[PDB]
Order: structure tokens, then C-alpha cells, then sequence
């Protein structure tokens, strides 16, 4: 809460609580493999 | 030299890791390459 972003986006799912860590930079696995992807910037959080 | 990374090829880092730390051993790499080219520059001004 300090600068202004612009914009946002409202993303999210469900794991198999196994990986909760899928959604990370390049770090692999079945979501970041066939499910989807995180860029290696992702200025963002994973807040779960 | 491989300035400290893995090894001194550019298509064996690649081959064995992934892309969210490989930065990290390529830019060792460059930044050895980039000294050397220094070097090799400014001696030859100095010769000439």
C-alpha cells in the first residue's frame, strides 16, 4: 500500500494441496504444466 | 571457464535446469566472458 498498480487481476483455483507451491516463477508441475503458468516477473502474490 | 557455474557450455546449462535460476549460471558466464573481452580490449590499447 504504498504505490498505485493500474490494474489487477482476479485469478484463482484449487490445488491438490500437494503443491501448493505450483503457482511460483518456472517452478514446474502439473498446474504449470497442462493447467497453466506463472510468468517469471509475476509481480503479484499467491496468496492462498 | 565456467566462471563458477556448472560448466562452461551453453547448451549443457540448459539441458539440466530450468529456466528460473539458469539466469543465474548464464550470467555468470557473461559477466566472465565481458571481463575477458575487457581485458583483451584494453591491453591492446595500451600496446597500440
Amino acid at each position: 500500500n504504498d504505490l498505485c498498480f493500474t490494474n489487477v487481476y482476479a485469478d484463482s483455483f484449487v490445488i491438490r494441496g500437494d503443491e501448493v507451491r505450483q503457482i511460483a516463477p518456472g517452478q514446474t508441475g502439473k498446474i504449470a504444466d497442462y493447467n497453466y503458468k506463472l510468468p517469471d516477473d509475476f509481480t503479484g502474490c499467491v496468496i492462498a | 571457464s565456467n566462471f563458477g557455474a556448472i560448466s562452461s557450455v551453453l547448451n549443457d546449462i540448459l539441458s539440466r535446469l530450468d529456466p528460473p535460476e539458469a539466469e543465474v549460471q548464464i550470467d555468470r558466464l557473461i559477466t566472465g566472458r565481458l571481463q575477458s573481452l575487457q581485458t583483451y580490449v584494453t591491453q591492446q590499447l595500451i600496446r597500440a
